[PDB]
């Protein structure tokens, strides 16, 4: 389509609003020009949900508890409040992780305060404090506590910190309160922004005094990377071939220990910018530490990302980079050699969170595909600014879209694969679009590195050309 | 590294030695990883009565629950309406969570909306939200009616729900002829259950509590089946294939099947099927009202037996041989139809299949959860067949349930080792079968981290889960399945015995150690 | 020994230390046992291609078939008229057989006479043993019909039916109008699919052959439906389900599914409905004849044609969505009935469980045995699925279907990987599961000693089995399933991707070492 | 009922037959009277089944096939001609034995040479030749083959003797030529005979030069025994803590090497008189070896046999006998203890083969129960001859019962039991009357001995107590 035809799209599909939600969402929406750096001129973003429009966004908790915290793996974090919270969130995100589950590690657990009426009316704090007390005689060996609130806690006036402070002290425990009810914010993001200052104030900085860590000059940090099926391992294999050494992972198959250790780095690797650039700036600025941006997404990314990280150390790592990099030409070659003649020209929609929906563009580009559509749940536009140059002239972009707005999107657009989330899942399968979810991976993955384009080209393959999808019209009608 | 004709995913790609050493190098560089032999030490100690007793202890730290949160249930019930739209009032965290928590257990849209409640309306309530999203959602979504309910926020900062609505169609942000029942449903009361009774009532209150006056009790020659919180497509069905097979008229009042089960043909259907608006408005004139799940249909009960004056019939759930035979009386005494010939049939071949299995089924132990009505239910069956429940829990069970299943217990000499948890969760229920270990665990997919734990301890100790209940996330389509009547018995039935024999098969498969018991004829 | 309350069978009672110890002295005093090193080399040499390179050059040796003898399926036939007894001339040790192999299947009574042949029969020939034999039978059992098979003794020495049955008659030992028709049926032909064929079409040229010249095509406004050989309940269910479902009259020639699942109510029945003898006298009127497995109807084919004057369409067993949709097609041609909204809506919602579960069914790989016509749906069904049929093995199929199964094979991208084996037995494909391993095998129980096999290779070459067939001896119940139609599709989908998660879930329940796979969802 | 009523009984049955039907069965129904001893002129036996009314009998290939050779786990066992016989008998019959399948044991394998047309107009002999050496190559650990003959062995002539001495000359293999077609006899009865007169000509012979095996005074074999759930084995246990030595079991879980050392011992144990006293005469007239009868069924008959057996050796077994009876006293008597008063009282009909009909009655009697009918598909008149006594006054007693008959006698006696076969167990279900499988032990057992017996209680309670009995009537009848 012309820029001018995808426009109209945007306007057509805009006709349906009352004129206060009108006027608000023709703002979230634009179409491309990749020679924008500055893309508030052509779209806004992190800003509230217009009501009932039925927004695809979570909330605060979800971005602090169910994103930031909860794959920490020896610490038991508790869901404080009702038992919804915690129950839809158990074990839904693939943060995979190394344990004993219920005796050293917790991830896949729900801990809750379980409020009831009596709770909500006389506070739940000493409720909080007994429940640390029976969490520490249940679960031993649990190396640190974090208190994930759900919105009645700071509504009904509660004081988790004291209770932290005061029972961490009692029982020499690092306690951690976090104030991430659902309420605050507009979505995950605040979730994100909340929990790395919670990891800021009371967990970072316990090895400040010491130096009993021996450093080299190879010690680098994977920082927002949650290993979902795997992401994480399939990226610090790559690193540790190529010579470095990975003394921590922000929080896929973490550990507080690593946490601890990582002010003691001499780079931090930034995947995902949004969830954890907060911290990132902290610690340049407490620590020195530098952090940069890396892409492992694809063997186009991966390779670049290799490569500039590995400039940043000396000739030995940069020779190590260049034998990491002839090791898998031949494994990525013949998955694109395999793959590609399959998917060569299809056409794709992304719609997901604060990071994926421009930083996959290259794996689809490998495999000879076009993403003709993105956008983000909760995206800010330094997140766009880094948009813009990595999609195509004339394609639309999309900022905290509603349901109508993407199924209208999709009936014109008329991809041959859409990548998005469980509640856009059955939706489109049901229109005969084929449809691979890009937050859980649909259960396979890794999709990082090279061992994770092997599976990101299978999968995208066996979906959308998959025999089903010629089936839906009954042979009589 | 990957061979590009033989490509491995997670499992078992990091079984390969380089992630197996990359991963030891990781725990034993940074992780300050307990000693495998503490990890053994604790894991035992987990496992044992001692550890029971301080588990049982507890007062404040719940671990696993066995049920979510009143609005859940509202939603569920809201769905259940023509071309009606479940609204929530509230945080929109909630409504994320909502939608995908049934996605993965129906495999289906979940459409359902929020007004986007923030740190504004925390602090000068959410009037706004409400106008605003009533209207933004009439208009885009184009639903009929709107059934709101709310989240633990609009709870706790009191919002009066009747005001906000009322004044959105004052000040016009809707027409004031729309219809937009509405429930409180606070999280931190009851639980799903109680928010499916609470937004089922509300939507009764809004079409009868005023047009009272021309009903006439019997005057539309129908009954009216209220199914409660019910995720398996096959209750719905079987309910409707029964009545319909004794030529019973009969409305349904919340019917998600339709839009639980639509068709992949090329469209998709925000709305499909569902009670009518209509329906509710005569649901007065009925013969009479039944409870499919009196136990969570509380406040509804007291509202069409005062209001409507219906004289709604002490049953139980129809699971089982006694309870839906007693149902299908009931129904036959209510409406003058007799029971034909062809359920009189449909139950005799159950019982044949009782009989042709009572051999493998005798004795057998099982731990058990669920809701209050399923979970007596499947004890009541489980006595039929001979069985023994042993653990039977009930995390949003009350105290006047439990003496009912107490009960029942006591009328069967297969209840003698029966004991019924209530306000206990899946932690607890852990502890149990281990220290009084049973040959199955019959609940939704959470039970999968019970049966993991229970194999660690050593292939003799594994309790292997049999998965019937809500959430199923890990297994596809047994939504589309039945628990209730006849064909719902057969189903449990036959899934009970072939659990206990398929588990045979893997204890006798052992060559020339346990196969001389390894029969092709059971 | 063995403890009161903790009585143990023979699993477990003799992994006791004194049976142990016992069976040990056994063993080395008496048995003259190979070696176990022995033992454990041999066993590993009959999994390798060497072995199976032998094993495959057999000419005159069988091990383990998969098809049983003709007679059996003439019983089956039989059984599906009304008050009709199967009677097989012949030896009585054959009815002994017949009787036990489906009461294991069906658990279900079977009835069925012989006249008891024995060793005078073999010089003086059999014809005392029908005379007395249809006045006892007529006398005793009181059937309406007495339907006449063979067994080998009977076959080989050449017992003239005919003249046995007339002089019977003639003589009056059964009134001259008792129908009695016959089939020669030699277990040394084909096999039981043969049987019932042969004896479809001696009853069918019973009722009909002599009195074509008042018959008019069409005249009845039916489509006569012939099954053939079926053992699924929900398979008869199932096609007259969907034909009343279009308003389609219909007669099913040889419906046994009343007198396969009588309830237990307090009587033994040992007739139950079935095609009545007017329903096949008028089967000439219908429009047409509708055979539901003609792969093993060729002889019923060659008379409906030939006799009746009906143009048989050219239709595959109705298995999987695309047969389906041609058999609906063309009963829909055929009767002048649209096909109506509700199947239109199960076929779409077929097409979503499809859409729902194609990610884990993608490229599984399947190991496969049957009939010819079950045989070649569930490969067809495979394909529609994505997955890969990789060893497709059917004892009693012969060139011309192994020709067509070929083409359908080379017709996906699914079945570049599949080779058919006609004449093959179960111990032929032992071979290919070891030496190509496929991920699972669709089968009868005779496959749980397959995968017994593979097991004791290791748990990396297991391959665990999943019922599908006749007979299925090892689980209750599973003979009330479907296989045809949408129906039969939605359950054999719903089986294969659950068998997937199921085997996913043991693979991954390993604490701190495969369960990071352990997902909630899936 | 009193003795005339179940005359009547039994006439009011017959009236359905025909008169030449009726004057047979009539001869093989009989109201029993314990003091009989020539029960020839009460009931006969052993006759041809009157064709068409529905037998449940046999055939002598599943006699010789299905019971004596088919469990002898190390030889392998050809049903030889068309296919059905050995399908219908794959792994039927419960003969449990302990091996690896396949390769050094073949119990529940079907080896069959699959007649077709071709065989048939031909012969088979030059089938069976080449299936040998098929045999031999596919499965070299096997130590024996037996050729099991179908009907039209026979009946086209074929000449097995002498291929299996041909090819048993050529390849130095013991090849044993059955002919037990099944169209020979009338029953499953002479297939047992047969198959014991293959034995004695072919394997039992092979040792008789052979003075390397070491006796003892103490040797005995259980004869008759086929191990049905184990049965054997809770046999062979009591025995052995008794004293003895049991060189052999024919045939559940039996070597061919047992067989052979059998003429080596001091005393046959037969439990199985129908189907083994053949051989068991043959050994005594040949070998000098005597035999006698023992019952394991139940604490009373197996305490009365362990004595018995250990009179026909020195006080020292004797000892040992009563230090057996002495360590099994309290369990057998808290199975009593448990189970006597849930059955007390219970009335039990049988139906089943050619032992068992009374070798159970002693049971029963151990729980409280009454055995009112009682009868057998294929006994002799020796074996009524046994039967008379075991049996109550004015019980009813049937031979080759009908189908018609067995029905209209349990509707007038009405049963609180009914142990019987798969042919029979459906259909007195439907009836609502308590079934037990008498042959399969419906996949429980064993029943022999001590421990055999706590199993055969709770399988009794299990079934006649179950609460599914009560259910058979809708409510609203
Ligand atoms: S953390 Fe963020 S929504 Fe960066 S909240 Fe979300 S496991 Fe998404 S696009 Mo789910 S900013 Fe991670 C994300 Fe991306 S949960 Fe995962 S897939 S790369
Ligand atoms: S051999 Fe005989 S029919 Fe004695 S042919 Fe039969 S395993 Fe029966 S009453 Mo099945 S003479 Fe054995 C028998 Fe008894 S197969 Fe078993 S139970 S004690
Ligand atoms: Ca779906
Ligand atoms: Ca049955
Ligand atoms: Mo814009
Ligand atoms: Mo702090
Ligand atoms: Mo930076
Ligand atoms: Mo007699
Ligand atoms: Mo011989
Ligand atoms: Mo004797
Ligand atoms: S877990
Ligand atoms: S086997």
């Amino acid at each position: 389509m012309s820029r001018e035809e995808v426009e109209s799209l945007i306007q057509e599909v805009l006709e349906v609003y009352p004129e206060k939600a009108r006027k608000d969402r023709n703002k979230h929406l634009a179409v491309n020009d990749p020679a924008v750096t500055q893309s508030k001129k052509c779209i806004i973003s992190n800003k509230k949900s217009q009501p009932g429009l039925m927004t695809i966004r979570g909330c605060a908790y979800a971005g602090s508890k169910g994103v930031v915290w909860g794959p920490i793996k020896d610490m038991i974090h508790i869901s404080h409040g009702p038992v919804g919270c915690g129950q839809y969130s158990r074990a839904g995100r693939r943060n995979y992780y190394i344990g004993t589950t219920g005796v050293n590690a917790f991830v896949t657990m729900n801990f809750t305060s379980d409020f009831q009426e009596k709770d909500i009316v006389f506070g739940g704090d000493k409720k909080l404090a007994k429940l640390i007390d029976e969490v520490e005689t249940l679960f031993p060996l649990n190396k640190g506590i974090s208190v994930q609130s759900e919105c009645p806690i700071g509504l009904i006036g509660d004081d988790i910190e004291s209770v932290s402070k005061v029972k961490g002290a009692e029982l020499s425990k690092t306690i951690v309160p976090v104030r991430c009810e659902g309420f605050r914010g507009v979505s995950q993001s605040l979730g994100h922004h909340i929990a790395n200052d919670a990891v800021r104030d009371w967990v970072l900085g316990k090895r400040d005094e010491d130096t009993t860590f021996a450093s080299t000059p190879y010690d680098v940090a994977i920082i927002g990377d949650y290993n979902i099926g795997g992401d994480a391992w399939s990226s610090r294999i790559l690193l540790e071939e190529m010579g470095l050494r990975c003394v921590a992972q922000w929080s896929g198959d973490g550990s507080i220990s690593e946490i601890e250790l990582t002010p003691k780095v001499k780079l931090n690797l930034v995947h995902c910018y949004r969830s954890m650039n907060y911290i990132s700036r902290h610690m340049e600025e407490k620590y020195g530490i530098p952090w940069m941006e890396y892409n492992f997404f694809g063997p186009t990314k991966t390779i670049e990302s290799l490569r500039a990280i590995a400039a940043k150390f000396d000739e030995s790592i940069q020779k190590k980079c260049e034998e990491v990099i002839a090791k898998y030409k031949p494994e990525w070659e013949a998955v694109v050699a395999k793959y590609r003649p399959r998917l060569e020209g299809k056409r794709v929609m992304l719609y997901i969170g604060g990071l994926r929906p421009r930083h996959v563009i290259g794996a689809y580009e490998d495999l000879g595909m076009e993403v003709v559509g993105t956008g983000y749940e909760f995206a800010h536009n330094d997140d766009y600014d880094r948009t813009m140059k990595e999609m195509g002239d004339s394609t639309l972009l999309y900022d905290d879209v509603t349901g109508y707005e993407f199924e209208e999107f999709v009936k014109r657009i008329k991809p041959d694969l859409i990548g998005s989330g469980i509640k856009e899942k059955f939706i489109f399968q049901k229109m005969g679009i084929p449809f691979r979810e890009m937050h859980s991976w649909d259960y396979s993955g890794p999709y990082h590195g090279f061992d994770g384009f092997a599976i990101f080209a299978r999968d995208m393959d066996m979906t959308l050309n998959n025999p089903c999808w010629k089936k839906l019209q009954a042979p009589w009608e | 590294s990957q061979q590009v004709d033989k490509i491995k995913a997670s499992y078992p790609l990091f079984l390969d030695q380089d992630y197996k050493d990359m991963l030891a190098k990781k725990r034993d560089g940074f992780e300050e990883k307990y000693p495998q032999d503490k990890i053994d030490e604790v894991f035992q100690w987990t496992t044992t009565k001692e550890y029971q007793e301080l588990n049982f202890q507890r007062e404040a730290l719940t671990v696993n629950p066995a049920k979510a949160c009143q609005p859940l249930g509202a939603v569920l019930c809201a769905l259940g309406f023509e071309k009606t739209m479940p609204y929530v009032h509230g945080s929109q965290g909630c409504v994320a969570y909502f939608r995908s928590y049934f996605n993965r257990h129906f495999r289906e849209p979940v459409s359902c909306v929020s007004d986007s409640m923030t740190e504004d309306a925390a602090v000068f309530g959410g009037q706004q939200n409400m106008k605003d999203g009533l209207q933004n959602c009439k208009a885009t979504y184009k639903p009929d009616m709107i059934a709101v309910s709310t989240t633990c926020m609009a709870e706790v900062i009191g919002d009066d729900l009747n005001a906000f609505i009322n004044n959105s169609k004052k000040e016009g942000f809707i027409p004031d002829e729309f219809p937009v029942p509405f429930a409180h449903t606070p999280s931190f009361v009851g639980s799903h259950v109680t928010g499916w009774d609470n937004m089922f009532e509300g939507i009764a209150r809004y079409f009868t509590l005023k047009s009272m006056d021309d009903k006439v009790v019997g005057s539309n020659k129908k009954i009216n089946i209220v199914p409660g919180f019910e995720t398996y497509l096959g209750n719905f069905r079987v309910i409707k294939r029964m009545l319909s097979e004794m030529g019973v008229g009969y409305s349904l009042l919340s019917d998600p099947e339709e839009v639980l089960d639509t068709p992949a043909d090329g469209q998709f259907r925000m709305y499909a099927g569902g009670t009518t608006q209509e329906e509710m408005k005569d649901a007065p004139n009925a013969l009479n009202t039944v409870l499919l799940q009196p136990w969570h249909l509380e406040k509804t009960k007291k509202f069409v037996e005062g209001t409507w004056k219906h004289e709604v019939p002490k049953l139980n759930i129809p699971m089982g041989l006694d309870w839906t035979d007693e149902f299908l009386m009931k129904v036959s005494e209510i409406s003058g139809q007799p029971i034909p010939a062809s359920l009189t049939k449909e139950r005799g071949r159950l019982v044949d299949m009782m009989t042709d299995s009572h051999t493998w089924l005798h004795g057998k132990r099982f731990a058990l959860w669920g809701d209050p009505d399923f979970v007596m239910g499947l004890v009541k069956f489980l006595l039929e067949l001979g069985c023994e429940p042993v653990h039977i829990l009930c995390h949003n069970g009350n105290k006047r349930w439990k003496k009912a299943v107490d009960a029942i217990l006591a009328a069967s000499p297969y209840g003698k080792n029966a004991t019924v948890y209530i306000g206990k969760d899946l932690w607890h229920l852990r502890s149990l079968v281990f220290t009084d270990k049973p040959d199955f665990m019959i609940g939704n997919s959470y039970g999968k981290f019970i049966q993991r734990d229970t194999l660690h301890k050593g292939k003799e100790f594994e309790v292997p889960l049999i998965r019937i209940g809500f959430p199923i996330f890990d297994r596809h389509h047994l939504h589309r399945s039945t628990t209730l009547g006849y064909e719902g018995a057969m189903q449990i039935l036959t899934t009970l015995v072939n659990s206990i024999l398929e588990r045979l098969d893997e204890e006798t498969r052992g060559m020339q150690a346990t196969d001389y018991n390894h029969d092709l004829v059971r």
